[PDB]
RNA sequence: GCUUGAGUCUCGUAGAGGGGGGUAGAAUUCCAGGUGUAGCGGUGAAAUGCGUAGAGAUCUGGAGGAAUACCGGUGGCGAAGGCGGCCCCCUGGACGAAGACUGACGCUCAGGUGCGAAAGCGUGGGGAGCAAACAGGAUUAGAUACCCUGGUAGUCCACGCCGUAAACGAUGUCGACUUGGAGGUUGUGCCCUUGAGGCGUGGCUUCCGGAGCUAACGCGUUAAGUCGACCGCCUGGGGAGUACGGCCGCAAGGUUAAAACUCAAAUGAAUUGACGGGGGCCCGCACAAGCGGUGGAGCAUGUGGUUUAAUUCGAUGCAACGCGA
RNA sequence: AAAGGAGGUAUUCAUGUU
């Protein structure tokens, strides 16, 4: 309801799933939407189709806020990645900063074991 | 190629020289690597070891990232 | 890998200049082989092999750079 | 084939109108050879949708191969092991072809009497755009609305 | 007696060599809180699991443990195992220059002593992540597995024990000699460094290759080449690194180490094929794009089977079944 | 991430601006 007519998009995209996520330039949520609420299920929510259409679920979703600038903080390895971008400049949000965001350890904690298949 | 400090002769890289040191990160703040700028590797060394030290002293920053 | 839109500066373009600063900083790269951990043996095996395999190459450059292709 | 890029055959115009297109659809309706009965079909037929629909039989025959043409297909291909049905996009020489034939074989399934009659009333129904034929360019449509997830494969 | 082997001293050089003690940031986890709302997670596809007591996401703050991205290199160091953020303290070895010094002080080494990855054991801590066992969900004909969600010992620390590895260069240590080339790394001398250069001289290190050697594969001045010193080991394959005994060990077990019996091979390298759920290249109605069929019905015909006194015999993946006929 | 094409065995290649 409080206009503010700039957020920050954090996407989060994981292979599985793309998590879309508008928030003020503070850090409080304003509006989110997924794959998994978009309707896709499984290797078609992994496709990055899946994750543009997402992204326009929430910027439908943020409109009544009205935000027209736009920071991009993209995190993860996820199939779209990008698309979500495009799905943006779509609706019709001014880009302003694209940002990668990806927490990448400095030798950290050990990963899980390797798959056999 | 053109090894920049053989050509001056110099005799030990200082970490308090940020320009350089600006110079041989990249823009996120990784060291650049010695294939890529030409050094020698015993400067190489040296000078990882001197931005290693104004990483320490906040002169130079750690990752292109939050902070 | 940051970056803030140039002044006038379309967004097709733009994004271009994201994708290759993310292709230069190699973060999916890193992400990718980071996803699960590999021995140390493993490791040194695939990348002194690798190596080796990448000489290899070079020698057979540059002595058949000396034949009769016809 | 593998490596062969065999030229076009030789096609005759139809007699009637000239029309290269009328000649393949007269050659998609025959079946068993017997071509002098295909093109008095085809012939009553389009004389029969020329006075109900407009002024001249070719422009009739045109505007409802038009609104059956089909933008685009779907194909599967095969490259991440599995199969994947993807949309692509169909090239202006197969349109024709398509359109006649889904015109073609709807015609045969109607229940009207006589051919003619089928024919006519199907070429009808794909002018103002409620025939089985433009149902089903509308269902291949949808079907790659549903894949259109591939678009870039 | 001597100074060439060996060792000492003077000055420097590089180093993830070792022990101890601090510290830094990223990241994971958890906790507290704000925003915010119905999915999150996971797979080839799913479910178990988690979420309206509000998850996942996002911001702030806090706690804790472990490990050190980039640099990073067929790069370096160490007798081997092995060693990787930065700083300090203690400490070992190697190499170069020029000299000076001692005067064979050397090499090897059975027993013996020490060091010795990982797993494991004892005592006491610590515990983020990961993860044998175990639990559950799948897959499957079965699945005591591979896949998924959890998850304890352990992985970490301190002090002890174990003492084995494909502990591998599958190449015992030391010394001498024998054509070359391209590199890397670390010293150092000279030439005008004619500026990043040119010519030497050491140490360590990778590849290619000559003679020579080798069963061949290949090794090839870092020899598997020609020789010299000492030491360890082998004597067909299984039985068997097993039994017994001895020694060591808290235990697990380790070390030393047979015999009966049984077979006539077991093996090494290389060659020609065939095959591969290896790689590349190419073709055929092989697929794809089409058209028309068969498989449903009735009838013709052949085969199987069954029946019969006989239902004459043969053909029976493709390549027999309107076949000999 | 895959495919096609080119260069290199890849680098000094004035800075500036960006
Ligand atoms: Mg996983
Ligand atoms: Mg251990
Ligand atoms: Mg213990
Ligand atoms: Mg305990
Ligand atoms: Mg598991
Ligand atoms: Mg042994
Ligand atoms: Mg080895
Ligand atoms: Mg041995
Ligand atoms: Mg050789
Ligand atoms: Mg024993
Ligand atoms: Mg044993
Ligand atoms: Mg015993
Ligand atoms: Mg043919
Ligand atoms: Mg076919
Ligand atoms: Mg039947
Ligand atoms: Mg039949
Ligand atoms: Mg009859
Ligand atoms: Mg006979
Ligand atoms: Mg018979
Ligand atoms: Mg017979
Ligand atoms: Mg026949």
């Amino acid at each position: 309801r409080k206009q503010v007519s700039d957020g920050v998009a954090h996407i989060h995209a994981s292979f599985n799933n793309t998590i879309v996520t508008i928030t003020d330039r503070q850090g409080n949520a304003l509006g989110w939407a997924t794959a998994g609420g978009s309707g896709f299920r499984g290797s078609r929510k992994s496709t990055p189709f899946a994750a543009q259409v997402a992204a326009e679920r929430c910027a439908d979703a943020v409109k009544e806020y009205g935000i027209k600038n736009l920071e991009v903080m993209v995190k993860g390895p996820g199939p779209g990645r990008e698309s979500t971008i495009r799905a943006l400049n779509a609706a019709g949000f001014r880009i302003t900063n694209i940002t990668d965001v990806t927490p990448i350890p400095h030798n950290g904690c050990r990963p899980p074991k390797k798959r056999r298949v | 190629k053109f090894c920049r400090f053989t050509a001056e002769g110099v005799q030990e890289i200082d970490y308090k020289d940020i320009a350089t040191l600006k110079n041989y990160i990249t823009e996120s703040g990784k060291i650049v690597p010695s294939r890529i700028t030409g050094t020698r590797a015993k400067y190489q060394r040296q000078l990882a070891r001197a931005i290693k030290r104004a990483r320490y002293l906040s002169l130079l920053p750690y990752t292109d990232r939050h902070q | 890998p940051v970056i803030k839109v140039r002044e006038n500066e379309p967004f097709d373009v733009a994004l271009r200049r994201f994708k290759r600063s993310c292709e230069k900083a190699g973060v999916l790269a890193e992400v990718r082989r980071r996803e699960f951990y590999e021995k140390p043996t493993t490791e040194r095996k695939r990348a002194k092999a690798s190596a080796v395999k990448r000489h290899a190459k070079k020698l057979a450059r540059e002595n058949a750079r000396r034949t009769r292709l016809y | 084939p593998r490596r062969r890029v065999i030229g076009q055959r030789k096609i005759l115009p139809d007699p009637k109108f000239g029309s290269e297109l009328l000649a393949k659809f007269v050659n998609i309706l025959m079946v068993d050879g017997k071509k002098s009965t295909a093109e008095s079909i085809v012939y009553s037929a389009l004389e029969t949708l020329a006075q109900r629909s407009g002024k001249s039989e070719l422009e009739a025959f045109e505007v409802a191969l038009e609104n059956v043409r089909p933008t685009v297909e779907v194909k599967s291909r095969r490259v991440g092991g599995s199969t994947y049905q993807v949309p692509v996009e169909v090239r202006p020489v197969r349109r024709n072809a398509l359109a006649m034939r889904w015109i073609v074989e709807a015609a045969r399934k109607r229940g009207d009497k006589s051919m003619a009659l089928r024919l006519a009333n199907e070429l009808s129904d794909a002018a103002e755009n409620k025939g089985t034929a433009v149902k089903k360019r509308e269902d291949v449509h949808r079907m790659a609305e549903a894949n259109k997830a591939f678009a870039h494969y």
